[PDB]
């Protein structure tokens, strides 16, 4: 399959940037989706996770209150608002399929490849 | 939540040279790990679900056992295409979580 | 839609389109549901399904056994047919396997789960009867073979019957489905010297006590 | 007249005559019940009705 | 051995499968001593073996 993530770039402190994911090769609709970080100080951190019919959805207590996730599956694809930037959300973030579509069951087994953002 | 300790950090062997790591949970997770190998400029690869099941691809040199609290994985004997960094996570609960991740240089 | 429960559940190809709700409070069905089960045969205790199904308080789909991994010494590409076409294409259901002979053999088939997750796991299986002995040879190689399967709650060895039988969907032989819930904190295992589908994918779920299935065209 | 929440149907395959038609049994009769008790409980009352309308005005 | 029901009405058909009390039955009515019957239609498939036993 694919995944490929689009959006990114570097923007000042504050404000937002908007990126999403578009799915390729299986049926996005039936799958859970998440966002991973990858930060050049820790290895890998997690964002946030939506199931696949968009009814729920989890964040990291980090972004909590701040980003916004949702999907559309008509398009295949799955979009992440990161409101309220700071320094510290510079990283490579990735999109990932999860392999079931609620969340407690699963395994992220693939990930597109990335995109950088960096606020500064 | 649940966080992994990977160790050591970094590692170093030469070539056929027998390659461990270890990584502990700070709760009891049963088997429910996922080992990753981050080649880079790679997002990482799962190499290692379930704790021990090898995926698809993945040749027999690495393998993965343990349960509980303390996991291990092997590269068995050491091939200069495993140069990456290793990855402990698990999903036992929310939120999933990341090991530290580990350095595996070949020499 | 236009599928019933057992395509549903199974997969059959044309109710890939159908979006997977996570909870609900009734089944709605038309009069022209006509899309179920694909490859004939026996399907055991649906109406008993149907009912589990009718009222969920939470659902969700897990693969159970990864296609390309769970399988290594068996062939799970050449699992399809006719009879479940897609697109024009044979193909086969969604959530099951159709495992034949790797090569020229057909190692004896052994695989777990264990269902320390919470909820309650629906685990759904097929086997295989073939019309001829000339079909047991090129699908399973074994002449003679078995399939076995349990839980702590559920135990059965059943036996392929091959026989000519009258075409359904062009098909001379059957296929039967069956299958169980796996209580939280048991195991489900799977034994097989052929004649086995084995799941790809299983549901994991909470039952809202019961509720109804509705046959109407009337929209929603 | 409070009721809980219910699902009526049921579903029977074709060696299970007996039990639709039990079931079926079960319907029908809980329906001639209600039938004949509502109808008999809206004449009565519109009788009784009636007069107590004519008691309060003599 | 085959029937096709073209005519328009359903058709009921019965069947019986004998369970002799000894394999000597079973060589003086039927010869095979290791056999099998089978049955079926659109909606029905069954394979039977007989039980020998002395009731
Ligand atoms: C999905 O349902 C349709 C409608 O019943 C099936 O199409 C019929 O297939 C039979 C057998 O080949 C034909 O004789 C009919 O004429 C077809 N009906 C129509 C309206 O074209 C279809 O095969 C089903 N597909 C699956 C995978 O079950």
């Amino acid at each position: 399959v694919q995944l490929l993530e689009s959006g990114g770039g570097l923007v000042q402190p504050g404000g937002s940037l908007s990126l999403s994911c578009a799915a390729s090769g299986f049926t996005f609709s039936s799958f859970a989706m998440s966002w991973v970080r990858q930060a050049p100080v820790k290895g890998l951190e997690w964002v946030s996770m939506i199931s696949a019919g968009g009814g729920n959805t989890y964040y990291a207590d980090s972004v909590k209150g701040r980003f916004t996730i949702s999907r559309d599956n008509s398009k295949s694809t799955l979009y992440l608002q990161m409101s309220s930037l700071t320094a510290e959300d510079t990283a490579v973030y990735y999109c990932a399929k999860s392999d079931s579509s609620g969340f407690q069951y699963g395994r992220r087994e693939f990930w597109g490849q990335g995109t950088l953002v960096t606020v500064s | 939540d649940i966080q992994m300790t990977q160790s050591p950090s970094s590692l170093s062997a030469f070539v056929g040279d027998r390659v461990t790591i270890a990584c502990q949970a700070s709760q009891d997770i049963r088997i429910h790990l996922n080992w990753y190998q981050q080649k880079p400029g790679k997002a990482p690869k799962l190499l290692i679900y379930d704790a021990s099941n090898l995926e698809a691809g993945v040749p027999s040199r690495f393998s993965g056992s343990g349960s509980g609290t303390d996991f291990t994985f092997t590269i068995s004997s050491l091939q200069p295409e495993d140069i990456a960094t290793y990855y402990c996570q698990h999903y036992h609960n929310l939120p999933r979580t990341f090991g530290g991740g580990t350095k595996v240089e070949i020499k | 839609g236009k599928c019933n429960i057992a395509g549903w559940i199974l997969g059959n190809p044309e109710c890939e389109s159908l979006s997977t709700a996570s909870s609900w409070s009734y089944i709605v069905e038309t009069p022209s549901s006509d899309n179920g089960t694909c490859y004939p045969g026996d399907f055991i205790d649906y109406e008993e399904l149907r009912e589990q199904l009718s009222s969920v308080s939470s659902f969700e789909r897990f693969e159970i056994f990864p296609k390309t991994s769970s399988w290594p010494n068996h062939d799970s590409n050449k699992g399809v047919t006719a009879a479940c076409p897609h697109a024009g294409a044979k193909s086969f259901y969604k959530n099951l396997i159709w495992l034949v002979k790797k090569g020229n053999s057909y190692p004896k088939l052994s695989k777990s789960y264990i269902n320390d997750k919470g909820k309650e796991v629906l685990v759904l299986w097929g086997i295989h009867h073939p019309s001829t002995s000339a079909d047991q040879q090129s699908l399973y190689q074994n002449a003679d073979t078995y399939v076995f399967v349990g839980s702590s709650r559920y135990s059965k060895k059943f036996k392929p019957e091959i026989a000519i039988r009258p075409k359904v969907r062009d098909q001379e032989g059957r296929m039967n489905y069956y299958w169980t819930l796996v209580e939280p904190g048991d195991k489900i295992t799977f034994e097989a010297t052929g004649n086995l589908v084995v799941p790809r994918y299983a549901f994991a779920m909470e039952r809202n006590a019961g509720s109804g299935i509705i046959i109407s065209d009337t929209p929603v | 007249m409070n009721t809980q929440f219910t699902a009526v149907g049921k579903e029977f395959n074709h060696l299970e005559k007996r039990i639709e038609n039990l079931n079926k049994k079960v319907d029908d009769g809980f329906l001639d019940i209600w039938t004949y008790n509502a109808e008999l409980l809206v004449l009565l009352e519109n009788e009784r009705t009636l007069d107590y309308h004519d008691s309060n005005v003599k």
